[PDB]
């Protein structure tokens, strides 16, 4: 298919995006498209724990209602994560 | 001549003594294993569901 593998190529090519990284449910790197490897390795380990911890937050308040999309916003950067059961998509977009 | 065989018999008598014996017995209690469990409202319900 062109459709997932093209959209993922499109959001990378898109201006003011550092890189898109797919995390496996077992905290593993399927695709990692950042500049420096330290950042990509760091993002691969650190962020999927925040999303699991942030999933337990929304879950406690209402255990029917599951996480569909998490967006953190830092001083310099934004961090946006779209979690699913099979895979999790992560991006880092610099604020305009 | 006064001390006879039928005026001073000479009996032997001992008591039955058990033989002494030296044994070792080491008692060590059941092994004690660390367990770590976390419970959240969702994990309860997830099982319950």
């Amino acid at each position: 298919m062109s459709e997932v593998e093209d959209t993922l190529n499109r959001i990378k090519t898109h201006k003011t995006v550092l890189g898109y990284l797919i995390v496996n449910s077992e905290g593993g790197v399927v695709r990692g498209a950042f500049k420096d490897e330290e950042e990509s390795k760091n993002i691969a380990n650190s962020i999927p724990l925040l999303t699991k911890k942030a999933r337990s937050v929304v879950r406690d308040l209402d255990p029917t209602n599951d996480l569909v999309f998490l967006r953190i916003q830092t001083k310099l950067n934004e961090i946006m994560v779209a979690p699913d059961d099979e895979f999790s998509l992560i991006v880092i977009q610099t604020k305009g | 001549t006064l001390r006879n065989k039928f005026n001073y018999n000479t009996r032997e008598c001992q008591t039955i003594n058990p033989s002494i014996r030296e044994r070792g017995v080491s008692t060590e209690p059941p092994p004690s294993d660390t367990i770590c469990g976390n419970i959240t409202q969702w994990e309860i319900f997830d099982a319950y569901y």
